[PDB]
């Protein structure tokens, strides 16, 4: 899964 | 003496977002007009690296120059604890100055994020305070922000990290909103970025009932 | 050396706020040489020379220097009114005397608003809980924040330093950590705050399980 | 009235 912050990519596992 | 060296880490948000590029900065101050030539040697865990870039030279207006070398780091390399060394050589230095930086050592710890609503006594004013307690995290490198309905809420102030009695850190972020916004049932989220969180990110929300 | 260096310190906020305490201004002189250990102190309260300071015992620092200290007792009201305390240090190793000044931060004092916030529901699964005390809208930043329960001090807390707010006032948060069982027992915990702008320089706000 | 902190006098008005 991926984490997004205000439409910007944070990180994926 | 001669020049002075200051070596800076990347910005926490830059090491935590794959969409950003972190960098280590080696700042040389008190570089003389007579000897402006500065030699930079960079080491990542003692291994000499050749891809740093020198920033344009700046006159400081106190008869000195500010000479800067920037080294781009890999996110995982910084988060793994690699030591970045800057070796500065200049004619005015008796011997080269070597400075080091790396992430704070210690087993990283996951932050526990808690949003606390305003007090009953806070609800009789023009504006209310929404709190975000961020605790039990290690190292102190963190990014804390606020949003509502997909838009950033910029009327906040975050306390610097405080060293807790268990060796971890804590901080509080305070968002100030108009009383009516809160009373109308609007959702306010506290976003937190830290290496020890799943995908370096967590968001905690807060609303009236 | 390059001669002595002077550091001038204000009284402890709790000492200026409690009538049962004695506040004092401290003039510290470092890098005093063994060849010229003699230090002359001149003290001024709003330019008016005062003669009741006392010199603390001379201390050897073990780096071939002495630490010479003069302490001036201040009146609570004088410090809170904004009087400037000046220390003038004279020594043979100084080309001219060093003069340093201290006083309370200028600006209209503002009353702190004290709010106790109970632990978040998500934290009520852990061995310990966090009790918060939000202290906001105060000016100057000089404050004392403590915690008690059942008339006894609760010492397992950490207070954040004051943060400058967008309106020119300050805020901080104090966090008390208690075992969850102690919160579940119905024990009442209080947040005592001391500030010049509070009625009687004191306020206490409580919280218990609801 | 008077304010007390842990049995110690703070201030009186
Ligand atoms: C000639 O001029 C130089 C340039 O200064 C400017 O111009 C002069 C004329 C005046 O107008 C100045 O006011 C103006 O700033 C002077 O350089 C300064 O030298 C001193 C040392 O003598 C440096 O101090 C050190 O600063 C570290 C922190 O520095 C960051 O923060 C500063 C603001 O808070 C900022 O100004 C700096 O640029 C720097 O910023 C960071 O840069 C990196 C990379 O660019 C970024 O990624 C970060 O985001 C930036 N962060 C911020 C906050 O912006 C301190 O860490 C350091 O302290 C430590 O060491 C000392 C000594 O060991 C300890 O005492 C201390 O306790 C601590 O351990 C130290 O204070 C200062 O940064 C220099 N300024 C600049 C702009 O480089 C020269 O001194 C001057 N020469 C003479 C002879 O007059
Ligand atoms: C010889 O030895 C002295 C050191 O004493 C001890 O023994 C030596 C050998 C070592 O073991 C030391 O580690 C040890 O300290 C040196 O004296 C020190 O000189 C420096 C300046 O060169 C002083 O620094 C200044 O400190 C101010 C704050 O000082 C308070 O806090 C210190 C701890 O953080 C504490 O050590 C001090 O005693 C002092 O404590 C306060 O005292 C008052 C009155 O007693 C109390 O009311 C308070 O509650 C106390 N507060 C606390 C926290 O307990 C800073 O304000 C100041 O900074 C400002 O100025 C500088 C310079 O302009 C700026 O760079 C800076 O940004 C800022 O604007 C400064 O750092 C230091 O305090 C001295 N230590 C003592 C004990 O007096 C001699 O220098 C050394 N000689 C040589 C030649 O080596």
């Amino acid at each position: 899964d991926c984490a997004w912050h205000l439409g910007e990519l944070v990180w994926c596992t | 003496g001669g020049p002075s060296v200051f070596l800076f880490p990347p910005k926490p948000k830059d090491t935590l977002m794959i969409s950003r590029t972190p960098e280590v900065t080696c700042v040389v101050v008190d570089v003389s007009h007579e000897d402006p030539e500065v030699k930079f040697n960079w080491y990542v865990d003692g291994v000499e690296v050749h891809n740093a870039k020198t920033k344009p030279r700046e006159e400081q207006y106190n008869s000195t120059y500010r000479v800067v070398s920037v080294l781009t780091v890999l996110h995982q390399d910084w988060l793994n604890g690699k030591e970045y060394k800057c070796k500065v050589s200049n004619k005015a230095l008796p011997a080269p100055i070597e400075k080091t930086i790396s992430k704070a050592k210690g087993q990283p710890r996951e932050p526990q994020v808690y949003t606390l609503p305003p007090s009953r006594d806070k609800l009789t004013k023009n504006q209310v305070s929404l709190t975000c307690l961020v605790k039990g995290f290690y190292p102190s490198d963190i990014a804390v922000e606020w949003e509502s309905n997909g838009q950033p809420e910029n009327n906040y102030k975050t306390t610097p990290p405080v060293l807790d009695s268990d060796g971890s850190f804590f901080l509080y972020s305070r968002l100030t909103v108009d009383k009516s916004r809160w009373q109308q049932g609007n959702v306010f989220s506290c976003s937190v970025m830290h290496e020890a969180l799943h995908n370096h990110y967590t968001q905690k929300s807060l609303s009236l009932s």
